[PDB]
RNA sequence: ACGAGACUCUGGCAUGCUAACUAGUUACGCGACCGGUCGGCGUAACUUCUUAGAGGGACAAGUGGCGUUCAGCCACCCGAGAUUGAGCAAUAACAGGUCUGUGAUGCCCUUAGAUGUCCGGGGCUGCACGCGCGCUACACUGACUGGCUCAGCGUGUGCCUACCCUACGCCGGCAGGCGCGGGUAACCCGUUGAACCCCAUUCGUGAUGGGGAUCGGGGAUUGCAAUUAUUCCCCAUGAACGAGGAAUUCCCAGUAAGUGCGGGUCAUAAGCUUGCGUUGAUUAAGUCCCUGCCCUUUGUACACACCGCCCGU
């Protein structure tokens, strides 16, 4: 997510541009398991910063 | 057994100048079917002179305005005007071009006066590499000015300018500017 | 007012168009248009007509760069 | 002046207001007893041959 | 080839100073109402050999071209490709030779100046109105 | 089944799927000579006459190429073809012939099987290009 | 420019001084021993130190080392 | 010790590894002639192209030359690469800009204009004018159906709001409307079918098919009215320009230049700007000549520091 803004809060100076970058990473796993076992598996150990979603395939 | 394009041979060419033969490449391993190869010649010294002479000559063809960066158009206008010189003369175009370069590459001209000085100019030897650079530049520029404001189109001015430079006709821009450079060299002793 | 170059197949056009031109190896529309003082379009038309007459073989032509090669 | 080629034998250095001339020792392959300083123009390597229709002039040196 | 009779050098459609050396559809562009694209369409519809100039042709071709020109609606030319479609006062019909309707489309401009309208008076003053900004115009040869 | 060899130039990339055959060469629905430019055609023909038609007579390689630009799509077809031939020979028949063809290709063009590392450089603000800068008045 | 920095030069000096016995004439072995015997947080810095280590070893092969 | 470097992200190589019906390479029922085009399919060889995850790889490492025989520089077999590009970036400062970001702010407005609510309309879109960035042109290396071949960055279904990208058929040469919807996205646009290279038919040295107020009339968006109307598809004319006398920006290899696309712009709105591929250069391996800046020595009666100080009438 490259987005570029002007450094100065005014118009004075040289053309200076902040180039802010946010990177988003995606993982997918597909399993053959009943919903109870998947639910038990998911909430066994997590660390803040990752978003986990369970979807029907 | 490599031939330029499809019919030009690289065994009938001879330098017979000894001055600029390592900076002209038509007979050695630098033989190829297409005057379009990009390459890394212009990224280091001692490697810029290994580019084939026809490759450099077609590289310097495009210039001015949108015409720059159209190397394929240069390949077309080089196969053209080369068919034209071969039909006009009947001789091998590569040897004619080498003759034009030998006749057009200046030998001596003026720069700054030795240790220091800028009021006037002092005559010095021209390197073979800079002289082939100058010869190619004059060839291209004379051709494009000959096309400039003229009824005749491209692939003609290249052809006639090259053939006059090979023969020495004053209508050639390359060798007339050559003689001009040596006249400045003489006048600035 | 306007510069005059012949846009018709005229007496000067018909003269030295099929007998003396092949004696010169350089056969291109610009040279013809300069020799007999016509436009480029008429020179291209004349070379196309003489090609259709089955006189001289073709080498190439993109839009206006056409090459004719003799046999003698 | 007699025509006699000279081959580069050592690249002395750079001179000129903008540093474009190059001092280089050039030797004539006729007696190998003469090795004169020549200022030259343009990209000059070591070991090429410089055509010389004029040799009565010398480059500033020493 | 050489035509032995009736070669013209000053071609004339209607009080128009046009060249006879010019190619057909390259000289008839002098009409102040139609030309270029409309001319090409009209001559391609009238079945004229484009590969010929404006002198190596018979009079019938020019006659029928003029007839189809002065009567666009009679010969399958739509009411979208032309510049006299209905407008103020009364709708305009028939595009005729030279400034036969260019005078008609300048007299509406005259009306716009005579009624004292903002757009009209800006047309009178020499200030273009269709969206033209003014920052460097009217700087060379201004009064 | 491919020799798994690929070939690149600029952002373009080409791979020659390889199988036992009789030297029929095809590039994405077309053989090696009907490629459109007809002036870059010599660039595509470079290998097949650089080493001869006989070497391209006992292996069927189909070159699939994905990338930008015409000429950048070239220098990928040809390099992929040459390096696919060299890898096929190396892994199947022997090395002596493979070594001979590799030496031939390198001598003609050292960048015949190595990729060209150069890529378009990023653009920095205050200028249109990588190294060009906006004009200003003093 | 390829001039070594006093950080790389100083670390290579300390490595030669303290761990001479393990260090050899090959660059790659120098890299491995420098990784094993010291905490060098950057692969590039490891490699610069190993290269200076190799050059220093060649210098001792010449004979005396001044530094 | 800080800064430089180191650092991080990037650009390039691993047929080595963890592996992927949101990607393809391999799995075949016209085998269309008796060994073949597929993304015209003729409806379970597994990660090689694609995907950035962990390691590896380059270090002046080997050779030669120069060099305190140091630090290093130059040339080469080899190697993907022998200098990728950026980000950050010290001490001190400038009366540089910003009170047009806010109870984050030190002063006036308190007596019915105290803005905390509000505007119907015009302003920076209009001018005798000089200036600054950039585009369209400078030709027959250019054009007059363009007929056939591709990628790159990356954006997109919204609760302050139909306010998205839109695939497919219907309405018309046209801006636009209808439907079924595909896409919350490597699931759809998209295999992102533009710039280009071609041509065994048509421009030919004009002021013009190299060109724009091609003057004026035909157009319109499930949303306040397109008024010197910043939106718009159609139909000739024309100003002007023959490389632009001074003065000169900016340019070290996928660099300059050659063009198109995507965001910020945005209810429609790119000559701007910010990124992106797309073609590939004679040119430079140098220097202090100019313009500056830094350092050293030197002089100083300056220290508010030469925009200083100071003398006399």
């Amino acid at each position: 997510l490259r987005i570029t803004t002007r450094k100065t809060p005014c118009g004075e100076g040289s053309k200076t541009w902040d180039r802010f970058q946010m990177r988003i990473h995606k993982r997918l796993i597909d399993l053959h398991s009943p919903s109870e076992i998947v639910k038990q598996i998911t909430s066994i150990s997590i660390e803040p910063g990752v978003e986990v979603e369970v979807t029907i395939a | 057994d490599i031939k330029l394009f499809g019919k030009w041979s690289t065994d009938d060419v001879q330098i017979n100048d000894i001055s600029l033969q390592d900076y002209i490449a038509v007979k050695e391993k630098y033989a190829k079917y297409l005057p379009h190869s990009a390459g890394r010649y212009a990224a280091k010294r001692f490697r810029k002179a290994q580019c084939p002479i026809v490759e450099r000559l077609t590289n310097s063809m495009m210039m001015h305005g949108r015409n720059n960066g159209k190397k394929l158009m240069t390949v077309r206008i080089v196969k053209h005007a080369f068919e034209i010189i071969h039909l006009l003369t009947g001789e091998n175009p590569l040897q004619v071009l080498v003759n034009a370069i030998i006749n057009s590459g200046p030998r001596e001209d003026s720069t700054r006066i030795g240790r220091a000085g800028t009021v006037r100019r002092q005559a010095v030897d021209v390197s073979p590499l800079r002289r082939v650079n100058q010869a190619i530049w004059l060839l291209c520029t004379g051709a494009r000015e000959a096309a400039f404001r003229n009824i005749k189109t491209i692939a003609e001015c290249l052809a006639d300018e090259l053939i006059n430079a090979a023969k020495g006709s004053s209508n050639s821009y390359a060798i007339k500017k050559k003689d001009e450079l040596e006249r400045v060299a003489k006048s600035n002793r | 007012d306007k510069l005059n170059n012949l846009v018709l197949f005229d007496k000067a056009t018909y003269d030295k168009l099929c007998k003396e031109v092949p004696n010169y190896k350089l056969i291109t529309p610009a040279v013809v248009s300069e020799r007999l003082k016509i436009r480029g379009s008429l020179a291209r038309a004349a070379l196309q007509e003489l090609l259709s007459k089955g006189l001289i073989k073709l080498v190439s032509k993109h839009r206006a760069q056409v090459i004719y090669t003799r046999n003698t | 002046q007699p025509i006699k080629l000279a081959r580069v034998t050592k690249v002395l250095g750079r001179t000129g207001s903008q540093g474009q001339c190059t001092q280089v020792r050039v030797e004539f392959m006729d007696d190998t007893s003469r090795s004169i300083i020549r200022n030259v123009k343009g990209p000059v390597r070591e070991g090429d041959v410089l055509t010389l229709l004029e040799s009565e002039r010398e480059a500033r040196r020493l | 080839l050489v035509i032995p009779e009736k070669f013209q050098h000053i071609l004339r459609v209607l009080n128009t100073n046009i060249d006879g050396r010019r190619k057909i559809a390259f000289a008839i562009t002098a009409i102040k109402g139609v030309g270029r694209r409309y001319a090409h369409v009209v001559l391609r519809k009238a079945d004229i050999d484009l590969t010929k100039r404006a002198g190596e042709l018979t009079e019938d071709e020019v006659e029928r071209v003029i007839t189809i020109m002065q009567n666009p609606r009679q010969y399958k030319i739509p009411d979208w490709f032309l510049n006299r479609q209905k407008d103020v006062k009364d709708g305009k019909y028939s595009q005729v030779l030279a400034n036969g309707l260019d005078n008609k489309l300048r007299e509406d401009l005259e009306r716009l100046k005579k009624i004292r309208a903002h757009r009209g008076l800006r047309h009178f003053w020499g200030l273009r109105v269709r969206g033209q900004h003014t920052k460097t115009t009217g700087r060379r040869g201004r009064t | 089944q491919s020799v798994q060899v690929f070939g690149r130039k600029k952002t373009a990339t080409a791979v020659a799927h390889c199988k036992r055959g009789n030297g029929l060469i095809k590039v994405n629905g077309r053989p090696l000579e009907m490629i459109e430019p007809r002036t870059l055609q010599y660039k595509l023909l470079e290998p097949v006459l650089l080493l001869g038609k006989e070497r391209f007579a006992g292996v069927d390689i189909r070159v699939r190429v994905k990338g930008g630009g015409h000429v950048a799509q070239i220098y990928a077809i040809r390099q992929s073809i040459s390096k696919a031939l060299v890898a096929y020979y190396q892994k199947y028949v022997d090395e002596a012939s493979k070594k001979e063809i590799k030496d031939i290709l390198i001598q003609y063009d050292r960048t015949l099987l190595v990729a060209d590392p150069r890529r378009c450089e990023s653009k920095k603000f205050g200028g249109p290009g990588a190294r060009a800068r906006y004009q200003k008045s003093y | 420019g390829r001039v070594r920095t006093k950080t790389v030069k100083k670390a290579a000096r300390v490595i030669i001084e303290k761990y001479y016995t393990r260090l050899g004439n090959d660059f790659h072995t120098n890299k491995r021993v420098c990784e094993e015997i010291a905490i060098i947080p950057s692969k590039k810095l490891r490699n610069k130190i190993a290269g200076y280590v190799t050059h220093l070893m060649k210098r001792i092969q010449r004979g005396p080392v001044r530094g």
